[PDB]
């Protein structure tokens, strides 16, 4: 019965770390869209120049 | 003497559980695991 | 205790009982044994084949779970029984006995007369013997025995003597009626000890057996006074062909066995000389021992499991056979050389002492260290047992200590403390007197003492609650800390979260059970189990009240809700039966009854007093809450488990005459024993009152509203017309308008029947069937509707528990602590 139950905790214990991986997940998509908005943000000024 | 007999089946036997849940311990504890990789690289992606 | 429900599930899968092949499988399924190992496999389930057979009654070979559950049941009770048998409960130390006189030497030695109660203390190098009691060390006399150190004081009953033997070569036999010496006898040697033998056979002289320091026992006669007689001892003047038999030392100790009619003589070369007292002759010669032996006890507890029991120098006690010459047991753990063995007369308990104070006290069943002493001495010269109408060991050292058993202070009350609730465990058949130090469990048929789960909490046992399977016993301790405790044997099978350090004020078991219903059509993936919530329902001296998930493990998530509910502490909680809200009530006066699982809360309207509730229970199954006050008054209300207000309908004035003013004063019901089976309410009164009203009337009338409610919905329902819908909706752009419709009035018909509860509802409505007028000698603490039998019994300061026979209402019984049945007014059959 010890042996039967002691799995619980510590396979509960494997991982619960999901939230870092989707939090950085949503800010490589914010990071996408500041390149792309700097990326508007240079090319506007590089036809200014011209 | 037979009580002694059909006790000492219970005296040895269970052991065998009792090393069975830890042995399926083993490979469970494990899983502390690629999700971490996962959430190392796409950390480097996001630095990029 | 985690499988219970799946194996009742298995169990019931068979819906005829579960033959032997599926019995046994099942339990295999379930247990946390091998099931692949043939052995355990094998043996479980020849082990499970005959619980079979034990459960099968009726004989057809089907074991239903109502036979299975019946077997569970009478376990459950015989672990209440924290023995298994022959509760060998631990010798305390005595805190009511010490030594009182001033021992100008070291304790010798110390014979406890049972038949005068003349603990005779032998004073080390002291002249006068000091008799004290051995129940309070009270010496009686220091009187001077001989001229020189004494060595044993045997009590002589044939004479009514105490014989004193001393190094001076002298036996003083005193009138023990006046402490006079009576008979003085010369010797040619000093006696190390000196017993009185009264062998059983009505023709054999009581013999004074005296083993000297030259090993022979002279015997003289407790009537004459005077040796008559020598046994053999190590005499090497007589030099010839008779065969060495006795000892090579001096006799330490001489043990009439009266019942084998045996002088046994333990000596220092380690032999244990079996005479036989008829003839005095060697009958045999125990030997084992490592050094010489000093002490020999007869623990005669069975037939069966008769045991000589002998210490000495060696650290541990040998256990001998009559016949077996082999030790029989051997008794472990002790550190130093053993004083002696004990075996305590009436009981298995064998005492064995160490020189440092280490008791250990055996179950002679077992030999096993069943209690551990630690005697503040830090020399220990001897000990005497007490066994006249208590167990108690008194230790002879630098002071007299002492040591008593753990009987029940009042065995007539279900306990020494306060019997705060009743629990009637219809499944365990058995009523569980709950007390302040712990709940008790006594056999409903019998009304013994089953239980007495001390320790069950960190601190005192304040409520008992019984599992909806009535399987499991959820306490509340005074710090704020729940728990579910295996009702067998008191242990702590589980916890939950603790509350803000509160005493949790009352503890309730609400299991929303999921309905068996038969599901057709779905398409979605959820693989959820169909569990059954179970949630005990806390409150404390708190505005917050805790809902704790029996389901979740954790203790501290299993509050599924701190819910603040009242202005204060939550008096009571009662679950309504057949529905998910439960009632608070609080002393500010007000009465949240909350939804479990949706955890909303109707606040019943504001009674004409809004006095302290101080009993809150839910007239199940109507849909009535009935409060009783601190002011003597018990409010009556409509409580609706839907939306719709929980109306009060009514408030009878509780009225209980006062036993000595005789004048009917205003007390509040300690106790609401709602009996279902006669619409009755046993209300519990500080005098023990217990006061019974019949609510018939009132139940009716609340009924009766019910179906009027019904017939009117029913009536507008039934004259509902067709309309069409709109169709695509869309374009939205809600606008407000709150106030445009404020003057479309004048037009009323039936509205004041349903506001008349308060007098549709009259105390008449609530008879009053019966008072148990002292019912019990304080506050009636609790009334334990025990349904089944048309029972209750009821709990109270007096710390009884006593059965009251709604038949009657008659104190049919009363748990009585003492395993005096006969006492125990309980009256009970099953």
């Amino acid at each position: 019965k010890e042996l039967k139950r002691d799995i619980g905790p510590k396979e509960e214990e494997i991982a619960k770390m999901k939230e870092q991986i989707a939090n950085m997940n949503s800010e490589i998509l914010h990071f996408k869209r500041t390149n792309a908005n700097l990326k508007l943000i240079v090319t506007d000024l590089r036809l200014r120049q011209e | 003497k037979k009580k002694a007999q059909d006790l000492e089946k219970f005296k040895f036997v269970l052991d065998h559980k009792i090393k069975e849940l830890k042995r399926d311990i083993v490979p469970r504890e494990d899983e502390i695991t690629k999700m971490k990789q996962e959430t190392n690289n796409m950390d480097q992606y996001l630095k990029e | 205790q985690k499988k219970m429900y799946i194996i009742e599930k298995q169990f019931d899968q068979s819906g005829k009982g579960l033959k032997i092949d599926e019995f046994v499988r099942v339990m295999l399924t379930h247990l946390d044994f091998d099931k692949s190992d043939v052995q355990k496999e094998d043996q479980i389930t020849l082990a499970l084949i005959d619980l079979f057979k034990e459960i099968d009654v009726n004989g057809d070979g089907t074991m239903e779970w109502e036979e299975f559950s019946d077997h569970i049941i009478s376990l459950g009770l015989l672990r209440n029984d924290r023995s298994f048998k022959n509760v060998i409960k631990n010798y305390f130390p005595s805190e009511h006995i010490k030594d009182n006189q001033k021992h100008e030497t070291p304790i010798e030695k110390i014979v406890y007369f049972d038949k005068l109660k003349y603990l005779v203390v032998l004073e080390k190098d002291s002249t006068r013997f000091k008799v004290y009691n051995a129940n309070t060390a009270e010496l009686y006399y220091e009187v001077n025995a001989h001229k020189c150190a004494v060595l044993d004081a045997e009590y002589i009953p044939d004479q009514n003597l105490i014989a004193t033997s001393s190094n001076d070569l002298t036996i003083n036999f005193w009138d023990s009626s006046f402490f006079i010496p009576k008979q003085i006898v010369s010797v040619p040697e000093i006696q190390l000890c000196m017993r009185y033998a009264k062998w059983s056979t009505q023709s054999q002289p009581t013999y004074l057996y005296t083993g000297g320091s030259d090993s022979i026992i002279h015997i003289y006669d407790t009537k004459t006074l005077k040796e008559k007689g020598t046994i053999g001892g190590w005499n090497p003047f007589f030099k010839r062909d008779s065969q060495q038999y006795g000892h090579a030392s001096p006799i330490g100790d001489i043990l009439p066995i009266n019942i084998q009619t045996t002088l046994v003589t333990a000596g220092l070369d380690a032999n244990i000389c079996l005479w036989d007292a008829a003839t005095h002759l060697p009958k045999k010669e125990l030997r084992g021992h490592e050094k010489g032996v000093y002490s020999l006890d007869w623990s005669d507890f069975s037939p069966m499991n008769q045991c000589l029991l002998s210490a000495g120098l060696d650290h541990e006690a040998f256990v001998w056979n009559t016949y077996v010459k082999e030790k029989i047991f051997l008794l472990r753990g002790h550190n130093h050389p053993l004083i002696g063995v004990k075996c305590l007369p009436g009981t298995p308990q064998v005492i064995t002492a160490d020189i440092n104070g280490m008791v250990k006290v055996w179950d002679v069943r077992n030999f096993l260290c069943m209690q551990t002493i630690n005697v503040p001495t830090d020399e220990l010269n001897s000990f005497v047992v007490t066994s006249n109408q208590k167990k108690r060991i008194i230790f002879g050292a630098r002071r007299l200590y002492y040591y008593e058993y753990d009987e029940p202070k009042d065995q007539m009350l279900t306990d020494e403390k306060m019997c705060l609730r009743v629990l009637y465990n219809s499944v365990l058949l058995c009523l569980i007197t709950l007390h302040p130090d712990c709940i008790k469990v006594w056999d409903i048929r019998t009304g013994k003492l089953q239980s007495v789960y001390r320790e069950l909490s960190t601190a005192e046992l304040t409520v008992c609650v019984l599992d909806t399977r009535k399987r499991k016993l959820f306490v509340g301790d005074a710090d704020g800390n729940i728990f579910t405790v295996n009702i067998k044997n008191g242990a702590k099978m589980k916890k939950f979260e603790k509350h803000n350090n509160r005493m949790i004020t009352d503890l309730t078991h609400w299991t929303s059970k999921k309905p068996a219903t038969i599901e057709i059509g779905g398409d979605d993936d959820d693989e959820d189990g169909t569990g059954d919530s179970r949630r005990v329902v806390s409150c404390s001296r708190e505005e917050t009240v805790f809902i704790h998930d029996e389901d979740s493990s954790d203790p501290s998530r299993s509050c599924r809700y701190k819910m603040k509910q009242h202005k204060s502490s939550v008096n009571s909680l009662s679950l309504k039966q057949d529905s998910e809200l439960f009632a608070s009530a609080s002393d500010d006066g007000n009465i949240v009854i909350t939804n479990l699982n949706s955890y909303r809360q109707e606040t019943l309207p504001s009674t004409q007093y809004p006095f302290e509730k101080k009993k809150v229970i839910f007239l199940d199954p109507y849909n009535a809450l009935v409060t009783s006050d601190s002011e003597g008054y018990v409010h009556f209300y409509c409580v609706n488990n839907g939306k719709a207000r929980t109306r009060y309908l009514l408030t009878k004035k509780y009225e209980t005459t006062s036993v000595v003013n005789n004048k009917v004063d205003k007390f509040p019901v300690t106790h609401l024993a709602f009996n279902s089976d006669n619409n009755m309410l046993l209300l519990s009164d500080e005098l023990g009152n217990v006061t019974i009203w019949d609510l018939t009337i009132f139940l009716k009338k609340l009924d009766e509203i019910k179906d009027d409610n019904i017939q009117q919905q029913k009536t507008k329902q039934a004259q509902t017309p067709l309309k069409q819908t709109p169709n695509r909706a869309s374009n939205g752009f809600f606008p407000t308008e709150l106030d445009e419709l404020k003057q479309i009035n004048e037009k009323q018909i039936s509205l004041s029947q349903m506001d008349n509860l308060e007098k549709y509802f009259q105390d008449k409505d609530i008879a009053f069937v019966h008072q148990l007028k002292g019912a019990h000698n304080d506050g009636i603490t609790w009334i334990e509707v025990l349904k089944e039998y048309n029972m209750f019994a009821t709990s109270s300061f007096d710390c009884c528990c006593h059965l009251w026979s709604f038949n009657d209402y008659k104190k049919m019984g009363s748990l009585i602590l003492g395993h005096d049945i006969m006492n125990n007014n309980w009256q009970l059959r099953v």
